[PDB]
Parts: structure tokens; sequence; C-alpha cells
């Protein structure tokens, strides 16, 4: 029940070939590349207590003609999913950089961090 | 520098008919301007002495061109029928040791360099 004054998200680390999504039986999407990840939003169509996750997942997909690697053709929720919670404002992104001077002696660090709200 | 040959090249025309004129420009601006008349047959070549003044380390440019005298059916008084120019003297360039600094400062994404009341 306490996960509702929080933002909760569905990842799915790789699937392949492509995917459908039902959540409590209704439509949220769909996905395309077999070895990035897929990430949902679900705040709105999940409820406290007990929920249903159904996914349909294709071997082949007009996705499939940029996947033609000297290699078996598998398919399958071949990687890890899970749920996680974060608050209203969060930071979303982060991208850290370093240089080095002429001498490769002293450094510089260049913090790029992208925050996020949701009703905060 | 000073002796020009003009070339008549009217097939029944006297350059007797026209206002000549010359104008010499100190860096694109005049300084000097001279009315004159020369007489030349058709065909006929005639030189064109042309004192000139003390010159600066500017760059001098002569303009020599002829006009209409008077009105004619298809044109006013002053028309000009042909010019040609020539460098007199080239200029004479400086070069300004610079004493006065320069500030620089480095940020993940951008250089910065100021002089004087301009950042780049």
């Amino acid at each position: 029940e306490d996960w509702f004054k929080k933002e909760i998200f569905l990842h799915f680390e790789g699937v392949r070939s492509f995917f459908y999504l039902w959540v409590n039986g209704k439509k949220i999407g769909f996905s395309k590349d077999s070895c990035t990840p897929a990430e949902f939003r679900l705040t709105d169509v999940l409820r406290p207590g007990k929920n249903l996750i159904t996914v349909e997942v294709l071997k082949w997909s007009d996705g499939s003609y940029l996947e033609d690697q000297d290699m078996w053709w598998f398919a399958g929720i071949y990687r890890d999913v899970y749920l996680y919670a974060l608050p209203k404002f969060h930071i979303r992104d982060v991208f850290v950089r370093t240089d080095l001077d002429e001498n490769y002696r002293n450094g510089k660090i260049f913090l790029d961090v992208e925050m996020r709200n949701l009703g905060e | 520098k000073d002796t020009y040959e003009v070339e008549n090249r009217y097939l029944f025309t006297n350059l007797e008919m026209f206002d000549g004129a010359w104008k010499i420009r100190k860096d694109g601006e005049v300084i000097e301007e001279k009315t004159f008349k020369i007489f030349a047959e058709p065909g006929e070549k005639r030189l064109l002495k042309i004192p000139l003044p003390e010159m600066d380390d500017s760059e001098y440019f002569l303009e020599i061109s002829f006009s209409l005298s008077e009105d004619t059916p298809w044109a006013e008084k002053g028309h000009v029928v042909a010019w040609e120019q020539f460098l007199l003297k080239a200029p004479a360039f400086e070069k300004k040791s610079i004493s006065d600094g320069v500030s620089l400062r480095e940020d993940g994404k951008h250089l910065t360099v100021e002089a004087k009341d301009t950042v780049y």
C-alpha cells in the first residue's frame, strides 16, 4: 500500500524479438529491440494488493531484419524482470565524464544531473 | 605611374568631343580631382602626364574617365562612356605588440575566453 505515494516502473532487461504488455486486463504498449531494456510507468493502472501481468512474445518481427547475426535464432524473456519505486520528484539520468591535463597529472569531473517532477 | 597611353577605338569620333577627368583615392576616399581634354583621331595613341602627390603609408588608386561634354539624343551631359583604374602605391601594413592579457575558464561542455569587454 505504501508504494502508491510513489511512482512505480516495470523494467524488462531483454526480450527476443517483439512483445505486447497487458496490466490488469488493459494494453500498456509494446517494444522491438532484443538486447536493450524496456521500461513502463504503471502508477495509474496498478492497485494495492494483487495485480495481473500478461506478456505475448513473437519470435520473428520487422525487427528480425536487423538481427541477422551469424548465430542461433532463439526467443523468450531471456533477461531479468523487476518492479521498483521512486519519489514523485527524482533523478531520471546522470552523465559523468572526466578530462586529464596535458601532463596526464590533474583531472576535471563534468557532471550532468537530469531531474523529473510528477506532482511534487 | 605618372604616364598613361590613351588609344581611340571609335571609327568616326575625335576624343576632343569628351570631357576627361582623373581622380586619386587614398584608402578608398578621394583626395584629388582634375579635368583635361585630349586630341586623338580614330586609331591614334596619345600620352597623358599626371603629376602625383607625396604619398603616406596608405593605399593609392588612380581612376581615368571620359564623359559627354554636352547632352545627346540618347543621354545627358556628364554620362561616362569609358573609364580605367590603376594601383599607384600598395599600403604599408602595421603589426602591434599586444601587452594586455586574456583569461580562460574550462567546464564540461564549454571553453570561455575573456579579453577587454568581449567573451568568446
